[PDB]
RNA sequence: UUUCAAUGGCCCGUCUUGAAACACGGACCAAGGAGUCUAGCAUCUAUGCGAGUGUUUGGGUGAUGAAAACCCAUCCGCGAAAUGAAAGUGAAUGCAGGUGGGAACGCCCUUGUGGCGUGCACCAUCGACCGACCCGGAAUGGAAGGGUUUGAGU
RNA sequence: GUAGAGAUUCUGACGUGCAAAUCGAUCUUCAAAUUUGGGUAUAGGGGCGAAAGACUAAUCGAACCAUCUAGUAGCUGGUUCCUGCCGAAGUUUCCCUCAGGAUAGCAGAAACUCAGAUCAGUUUUAUGAGGUAAAGCGAAUGAUUAGAGGUCUUGGGGAAGGAAUUUCCUCAACCUAUUCUCAAACUUUAAAUAUGUAAGACGCCCUUGUCGCUUAAUUGGACGUGGGCCAUCGAAUGAGAGUUUCUAGUGGGCCAUUUUUGGUAAGCAGAACUGGCGAUGCGGGAUGAACCGAACGUGAGGUUAAGGUGCCGGAAUGUACGCUCA
RNA sequence: UCUGCCCAGUGCUCUGAAUGUCAAAGUGAAGAAAUUCAACCAAGCGCGGGUAAACGGCGGGAGUAACUAUGACUCUCUUAAG
RNA sequence: CGAAACCACAGCCUGGGGAACGGGCCAGGCAAAAUCAGCGGGGAAAGAAGACCCUGUUGAGCUUGACUCUAGUUUGACAUU
RNA sequence: UGACAUUGUCAGGUGGGGAGUUUGGCUGGGGCGGCACAUCUGUUAAAAGAUAACGCAGGUGUCCUAAGGGGGACUCAUCGAGAACAGAAAUCUCGAGUAGAAUAAAAGGGUAAAAGUCCCCUUGAUUUUGAUUUUCAGUGUGAAUACAAACCAUGAAAGUGUGGCCUAUCGAUCCUUUGUUCCCUCGAAAUUUGAGGACAGAGGUGCCAGAAAAGUUACCACAGGGAUAACUGGCUUGUGGCAGCCAAGCGUUCAUAGCGACGUUGCUUUUUGAUUCUUCGAUGUCGGCUCUUCCUAUCAUACCGAAGCAGAAUUCGGUAAGCGU
RNA sequence: GUCUACGGCCAUACCUAGGCGAAAACACCAGUUCCCGUCCGAUCACUGCAGUUAAGCGUCUGAGGGCCUCGUUAGUACUAUGGUUGGAGACAACAUGGGAAUCCGGGGUGCUGUAGGCU
């Protein structure tokens, strides 16, 4: 008879290899944030950008 | 459904884009110009022997289907299109 | 005999407290949430805009994401051999700090006050929690407080 | 070992009980009378059926009025049939009771001199049930709470006002006009 | 090696949750007997060359003896540019950019799970450039300015 | 009724026979719609048929021969030397899919990145979430048996002088305070178990820079920069970790404990957790796939687990207190 | 010795009297043309007549008894003919 | 003079367990060469890849107002004219 | 006879006479029934999440130009006391009234200066891009969430609006059709028809990740299946039969001479049914005949007990399967 | 300390009954020309301060109904883990741990932030 649904394995096939947990990474995609957000914060970081690489410049 | 004949709405036209008045019709299907390369595909694979050689639709049902509302512009003559949810009976008005 | 809807087997997750219904409490929307907050997801059954799935109910994330009334919590949900990162939109009305986050921002900062008064001192500073040491030795005392012997009570009817 | 199952709007074709009455004897008794109590009461968990019940009411009643007579005991039954067990048509079929170990089953109320009256029923209504049922002297004043002597020192007090087979107990809670008034032999004391 | 005694030992293969099965094949023995070749594709590895790579479609030493080995020219295949249905257009603001981790190396502190400086590979991320799309857009052309986008790109 | 032509019964003989249809007795017909020789004609979706799908060279509900053709088969059978290192699944989704495939999972191989930052089928601390066990019905809802009082207002009958918009007590009804018993699709409460998050160096405090976002506003958000705290780097325990590429088999499961649903029940069917068999040998239960103990290279010595010590059978016809005659 | 009733249905047959409809081909108009739009046409067919020693019918059905079903019962329509 | 069917190996029973009726396994009853003629209780005896049923995206004979066609037949147009 | 017919080509009708091919799936065998085939609510669901059955109670393929959106005003269902008329609390007042009403359609959740009722204005039921959640393989479809770029509605405004208070109400390739633009192409160069493309939708696929599809075989065939029925064993007893317990009783009069209700504890089942563990490369299948053996739940034969003149008859009763039937 | 305005927690704040409230504030209150809306200046509006603490409001008092908190109930019910434990079974006991509800009784009957007025 079909329908022969059970959980009896699944949970011992999903620890032989563990839950594996995602990488972290440091920065996230801005992809997720709000689009105002993001379009000032690349005028922002550009802008930070050039300061340092004046100051280094000037140093 | 009742839909009134004319509805004041975005217009996606060029000339108009912004809040304009549209009049409402209900969007039929055209008269299956027979110059169609589809139709003229099936014509010369219909003729000769062998019979009919695409499907033929033989089971109808789900009456029903989707309402297509045309919203025309009425100066810049631009159409534009919608889609309603499934009602057994269209009236304008 | 099963049916997926979103709001399935919620009929008392998503119910309000008893004599908790009627209006919400307004400090909720003065509550400022801002990126890497730590904060609890609990579905409030009044507002149903801004709704999360059941299974968020009760869990706990990161903001990555504000906007004008809702909040981006991040959770890490198992389907399978491995996490998924969920990024669930969520209206401030379901979402409240988490306490021991508050209640780790006091411990940090008491540890770095003992950490420079112990510098000034000379001495050591013990900034290290431990577990429950084993009980050490007393000395009980018996006067006024003389051991009172006790029998077995036979068994008796009750009724 | 099935989900309790009682009569509700989504299977409303439970069948009737057979039990009717419930209560057997004096029911409008009195505090001074029937100071003694006796309990059937089984020791394990059962299924007793309305028709075992009904068997054991009709024949605790006729013992009770031909050896006693009618105003020699209170005889009630405390089991309720809402359970039901399904039996296939040849689907509700009857109601039973559901009982767990140290659940009156039948209490009776009589004298101090009816008490063997009282034992041998009970022993005798013993056959009329599925599985095992232990008999029992209780020690409170009838079919309240309180205890032989709890209930005579009340009394001897005052404190306890008949109101058909039971009674009024004073209680140091509400208004003291409304229990001055209803209690003339309260003895209210300023400590 | 044969045999005796003690103890243990069910008939192999197959389908099957489960075979000693009253499930199937098998009386015995010898010989034969079943993942091969080809046109492709994908991963990995080895070899040669390397922004190139592939002599054998073909021609010559070649008659002696030459189905081999060796030599030789122009096409062409793949790669060096992508994008769009197409008409078409077509990849440097910079050290061919910034940030974090990061091999190796160098300089110190003193023994450290130590600091400083660059930083290969790889990943994540913020940008820049090319094509397409959506814009404003100051006869034909789309030069500058853009974008919540899109490409198997630089 | 003989010859000839047939084949009813014995359901006889035989039934690896004399015989791939025969033998014996019996039986039908026997001068015509009779039997039969030779010649000739009709050929396979055709012939022929007093019609049985009958016959058409022992082949007929479509003959035989050769080729297409080594036709296809999600089906059955088989698939050939050794030893080492590993080692499953009967589960998700989709498919005119249910004896089959693709997809994800479980596995092997090839590696690569790195090795002190971080992990964990675990506990602790701190902080969330639940509505099952339990409990309650004089608390909401439903179900449930019977008493006491109010209810001079028809919610039922006559009577008091036919007589009453004046009254009685059985009739029902409402309310009040105790009182009997329940709820998977009731609940004020509410466990145990299970479950989310965190346990500082990518860290904590001041200086300062960017922005086209935001604020009345350098106001704030985010990203940064330069300096002080680097000696419990801020619970316990343990342990090297992570990421790729390709591919095999599997996609019928079953048993036991516990929690259950449907069933009168079932060695029944269907769900959840864990441990197992499948793929697990060994000691024990006289025997046994799952039960108890225990997971296995080849041996020596010692000691045990579960289980036993009258004989079979290795081990006390041991010790102490009682019960039992079947 | 009889072969009764039914042409409602499906068959068969007779109608060309509908021109209700139509293919190919031909005709008229528009267009620069492919082409489009209009009328035109035989047969078939829709009706009409006949036919049962043609196929067949001589009662169809609806809600329903202690598993269920039921057809006890509750009832209608007979329709071509009973 | 002289076969054949059949043949995993073989052949005494009871009970137990077991793929739920064993010749083999476990516990018992027991057990003595080599043979002849019968016999029909067993070997779930032999034959024959169940002919009953189910599955197969396997067929065939037959039927019809199944789908797609077709010989024939009827009518019309064009040519013969 | 005669430019008719015949013949040749094309076209319309008819054509099981004949050919080819189909005639879904799930299923406690199959068929029938039903859709558990695409879905939602409560429960089974054992307090994270997940969790099946042809388990239970129910709904769904619609409906709404308002029953969408905004703003303002009011508070509902019921209860008590009054106003007429005659029951009609129709209707009109004053108080009580935590929602016991309403919220389109099932259920659950939510809602009281509202999410309910009334009034005013409107079409955010609009265009576009990316991100996210559920079912998930983190593919598709459907549904949903928070933003961004425009144009708007409403309000004084803060704000609220990308359909319905939330959880259901739906659709790929190919083809056709519609909208769209100073869009591209018809490849020798132009213009106009026509055709083909890019982008955004709809047509129907309910077997709902989407074939175009009637039966029979009592003549049948093949590959298999004990994954699957009849049959065969084995297991179970819904039913029936049988054996004890309690004693209200009947038995002129005595509760068990003997019957003996209602219940309760068991045994058997030769009644089919339940499941599908063995058997489909094969266990010959009812009855009758013949023959042997075994059990007692004893018809007779042997010996006993219970009541009453005896003699019969009853409990066949107690042992008893030796011997017959 | 009291009052007003805006609030936070949202009944130790609600509902009911009875005693008190100096000043200020608040409220009740006096009118309809204007802005505005009703059958009705009842409500919503505007313009006011003659009159009143009587209503609102604040506070105190109930062996008040509720609500909050703490103990009894009670380590009781229940439950994780274990046995070649008992029992035919239902169930029960024990061992290593966790641990209620309800009833009853005792106590209580709002606290607080900002800005301003008050013999
Ligand atoms: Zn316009």
């Amino acid at each position: 008879k079909s329908k022969n649904h059970t959980n009896h394995n699944q949970n011992k096939k999903a620890h032989r290899n563990g839950i594996k947990r995602p990488q972290k990474h440091r920065y996230d995609s801005l992809k997720y944030r709000d689009a105002k957000f993001r379009r000032n914060q690349k005028f922002a970081n550009r802008g930070t950008v050039e300061a340092i690489r004046q100051a280094k410049a000037s140093a | 459904v009742n839909i009134p004949k004319t509805r004041k709405t975005y217009c996606p036209g060029k000339n108009c884009r912004k809040h304009t008045v549209h009049r409402v019709t209900q969007y039929k299907k055209g008269p299956d110009s027979k110059l169609a390369q589809g139709k003229r595909r099936y014509d010369r694979k219909q003729s000769g022997f062998g019979g009919q050689t695409k499907p033929v639709f033989h089971k109808k049902a789900k009456v029903t289907k989707k309402v297509v509302l045309r919203l025309e512009c009425v100066s810049c003559k631009y159409k534009n299109q919608l889609v309603l949810k499934r009602c057994k009976h269209f009236e304008l008005g | 005999p099963h049916s997926y809807g979103i709001r399935a087997r919620t009929r008392y997750t998503f119910q309000r407290g008893f004599r908790e219904h009627g209006q919400i409490r307004l400090s909720t929307y003065l509550k400022t949430y801002k990126v890497g907050d730590i904060v609890d997801i609990k579905v409030n059954g009044a507002v149903q805009k801004g709704m999360p799935h059941k299974y968020y109910h009760g869990k706990t994330g990161v903001v990555y994401n504000v906007t004008q009334s809702s909040v981006g919590v991040l959770i890490y949900k198992v389907v399978g051999n491995r996490y998924m990162e969920k990024r669930v939109n969520v209206r401030i009305e379901h979402v409240k700090h988490s306490k021991c986050r508050q209640d780790f921002l006091d411990r940090v900062k008491a540890n770095e006050a003992k950490r420079k008064e112990a510098k000034a001192q000379g001495k050591t500073v013990q900034l290290r929690r431990q577990p429950a040491p084993p009980a050490t030795a007393h000395f009980v005392s018996t006067e006024n407080n003389e051991p009172v012997t006790l029998h077995p009570v036979a068994y008796d009817t009750t009724i | 070992k099935n989900k309790p199952y009682p009569k509700s709007r989504y299977n409303r074709a439970v069948p009737d009980s057979k039990i009717r009455i419930f209560d057997l004897g004096r029911k409008r008794a009195g505090v001074d009378e029937f100071p003694l109590c006796i309990h059937l009461v089984s020791n394990e968990y059962e299924q007793i059926t309305s028709e075992a019940l009904e068997a054991a009411r009709i024949c605790a009643n006729k013992y009770l009025v031909k050896i006693g007579g009618k105003d020699s005991f209170h005889l009630r039954v405390r089991a309720h049939p809402f359970h039901v067990v399904r039996i296939n048509k040849m689907k509700p079929n009857g109601l039973v009771a559901r009982v767990n170990i140290g659940q009156i089953l039948m209490s009776v109320r009589t004298k101090d001199s009816s008490r063997a009256t009282a034992i041998e029923a009970l022993r005798r209504c013993q056959y009329k049930f599925p599985g095992q049922q232990r008999i029992i002297v209780s020690k409170k004043w009838g079919f309240s709470q309180y205890a032989r002597d709890e209930y005579i020192e009340k009394r001897s007090r005052g404190e306890i006002i008949p109101d058909g087979c039971y009674a009024k107990f004073l209680n140091k809670r509400g208004s003291l006009q409304e229990k001055l008034d209803l209690f003339p032999e309260a003895s209210f004391n300023l400590a």
